DNA sequence: AGTAATCCCCTTGGCGGTTAAAACGCGGGGGACAGCGCGTACGTGCGTTTAAGCGGTGCTAGAGCTTGCTACGACCAATTGAGCGGCCTCGGCACCGGGATTCTCCA
DNA sequence: TGGAGAATCCCGGTGCCGAGGCCGCTCAATTGGTCGTAGCAAGCTCTAGCACCGCTTAAACGCACGTACGCGCTGTCCCCCGCGTTTTAACCGCCAAGGGGATTACTCCC
């Protein structure tokens, strides 16, 4: 009985290939679940989590904050064209909005 | 009861400021109340439908999130 | 069904109002009236019309 | 004579305040009662978790804020600075709610 | 006993920004996001298997799902990350 | 409403950006055309409201752009 | 090879599509705007219809692949 | 095995106050809206030509279906440590105050 | 251009509560072997997708030219904004209740 090394560690991922395998089964998405399909998915979940948190860590830094807040997630997600297209029907709790004033509303000379 | 009038004029003003609106016709306030309750009457009947079908006599945050997600307005932060 | 009845007997041994409470009462009323269908939708202000009507109904 | 900012100056100072903020803009207790009222029409003797009426408020406010943006663009599409009921009515018809 | 992505999100946060924290409410957004995109991908992978008349969710199902659900450059980067993760799971066990 | 042959050629021309030497079943082109006509007709309806709302009987490019912006297409 | 076939949706065709949308009068700048609309639409439908075709390892795009692409809008 | 008392917990309801947010009044400004003149830009009709549409002929790519098996996932039992619930603390972020800088408006 | 003063910013100080790490343990992920089968592969069928020709005429284009309508301009007036006053109800805290769901007792019935 050999020493166990997690499917995540073998794949090289921080995200859990085990849970992604279970949840692909418990959700009854299909009758059979391949061995590598939880790995591919666990990698994409990890990748997109890095995209969000990279841009949000920049935005937190811009606000002189050490710590990410749903505000910084909203700012990151709306500023980036592709995250904004990926999340174009998602409401983020306590995100607020982008600062955006139509040019016609600004004061006259 | 009419707590729809508890959605005050200053509150409808504040929401329009966040929406970036400079000048607001006084007729807007009753239009906005009519629009708000039509939204709530769709989300709560679904949130009730979940608690009813899931056989509980209290409404949980996730009942709302399923209701919203099925309405098409995915909310992140309250489960989901 | 004694698993029910021993308690239901014991209830009237203690006091009959536990079994079915005595209340303000009147003769059988042999007439039509409009009964309330919903308590919830009646609200706080309501008009009590005189609905009392005979079931013997000569046409 | 008192100092007085011109009409529309503080409307801009306010836009730059409610944008650039996260707070909920509807008072909490009034929204609870409106929610309970609407709930009674569907099932009486319901109850709500605190996080359920919060989730429901957050979704409402985000719906109204996002709606106002679309009416602001309708108002500004006509020559106007002022939003009117016909702008809400246009926005919701273009969205397909109406 | 509930289950959360918080530990894995922290282990990504400390890679991209080893100095940076995250608040519980923001971690909430990350859980909802991972749940929502996991379910969106699995939903297309399900439909792709069904359309093909196949009983099996393969990595090929999840590749085609990722190339449907993501914008063009997120799609390609994700397809790259996914294809190497499976390649290193292969050549192991 | 759109002429069929120049719509076929438009479909082929677009498709070549994704995969060379694809083939299209005849029913697949009609399903694309019928969706495009239904999409354009349905957008012109929404632009006509944008013109009429601005008191203009004549639709203008900013009416397309307002319709799409509110539909979330942009 | 194919090029410029977006000018195959003629201006009368755009008139017909606008009149059936209830339009009375058409600014002369609409005709190029309509093409920038139709092409951006028809690309991202065909992008999926082809993705459903190279998945399942086939070479004709079928009406079902179109239907699945439209259903993704 | 059933039905009722006992007890936890968590939601709803009421009371008081305090103060911060909603309502109310009033002057004026400036933005909404009707009115006018022009002019250019879109709808109309005609003659032109262009190619979309139809009926018809020819080929081969490849969609679709059957056969055969073995590689890959479903299922189970034993092993263990990765991940969750509970407790702790200290440092990040807010909140305040005060003086410094900015912006706005009438002169 | 200046100025006055209000509104927005910044700098340092205070404190509180929640973020980040530690601890115990369970139970869910992993190791090992089994067995069924499905979908990967090789092979045949013939559908239908693509290519070309020739004809027809309806559909598309270029142009003349009139007038209907988009747009900048002018005037007004009304109604929505900025600010001081008045008042009410949202917020907070603390106590009550009730209800319901899980547990435990005791009898009758099988």
């Amino acid at each position: 009985r050999a020493k166990a090394k997690s499917r995540s560690s073998r794949a090289g991922l921080q995200f859990p290939v085990g849970r992604v395998h279970r949840l692909l089964r418990k959700g009854n998405y299909a009758e059979r679940v391949g061995a590598g399909a939880p790995v591919y998915l666990a990698a994409v979940l990890e990748y997109l989590t890095a995209e969000i948190l990279e841009l949000a860590g920049n935005a937190a830094r811009d606000n002189k904050k050490t710590r990410i807040i749903p505000r910084h997630l909203q700012l990151a997600i709306r500023n980036d064209e592709e995250l904004n297209k990926l999340l174009g029907r998602v409401t983020i709790a306590q995100g607020g909005v982008l600062p955006n004033i139509q040019a016609v509303l600004l004061p006259k000379k | 009861r009419d707590n729809i009038q508890g959605i005050t004029k200053p509150a409808i003003r504040r929401l329009a400021r966040r929406g970036g609106v400079k000048r607001i016709s006084g007729l807007i306030y009753e239009e906005t109340r009519g629009v708000l309750k039509v939204f709530l009457e769709n989300v709560i009947r679904d949130a009730v439908t979940y608690t009813e079908h899931a056989k509980r006599k209290t409404v949980t945050a996730m009942d709302v999130v399923y209701a919203l997600k099925r309405q098409g307005r995915t909310l992140y932060g309250f489960g989901g | 069904t004694l698993m029910n009845l021993v308690m239901q007997f014991r209830k009237v041994c203690n006091h009959p109002d536990l079994f079915e409470r005595a209340d303000t009462s009147s003769p059988f009323f042999c007439g039509h009236f409009a009964e309330t269908g919903s308590f919830l939708r009646e609200g706080t202000n309501v008009a009590l019309g005189y609905s009392t009507r005979s079931l013997v109904e000569y046409r | 004579k008192p100092h007085r900012y011109r009409p529309g100056t503080v409307a801009l100072r306010e836009i730059r305040r409610y944008q650039k903020s996260t707070e909920l803009l509807i008072r909490k207790l009034p929204f609870q009662r409106l929610v309970r009222e609407i709930a009674q029409d569907f099932k009486t003797d319901l109850r709500f978790q605190s996080s359920a009426v919060m989730a429901l408020q957050e979704a409402c406010e985000a719906y109204l804020v996002g709606l106002f943006e679309d009416t602001n663009l309708c108002a500004i599409h006509a020559k106007r600075v002022t939003i009117m009921p016909k702008d809400i009515q246009l926005a919701r018809r273009i969205r397909g709610e109406r | 006993r509930k289950e959360s992505y918080s530990v894995y999100v922290y282990k990504v946060l400390k890679q991209v920004h080893p100095d940076t924290g995250i608040s519980s409410k923001a971690m909430g957004i990350m859980n909802s996001f991972v749940n929502d995109i996991f379910e969106r991908i699995a939903g297309e992978a399900s439909r792709l298997a069904h359309y093909n008349k196949r009983s099996t969710i393969t990595s090929r199902e999840i590749q085609t799902a990722v190339r449907l659900l993501l914008p063009g450059e997120l799609a390609k980067h994700a397809v790259s990350e996914g294809t190497k993760a499976v390649t290193k799971y292969t050549s192991s066990k």
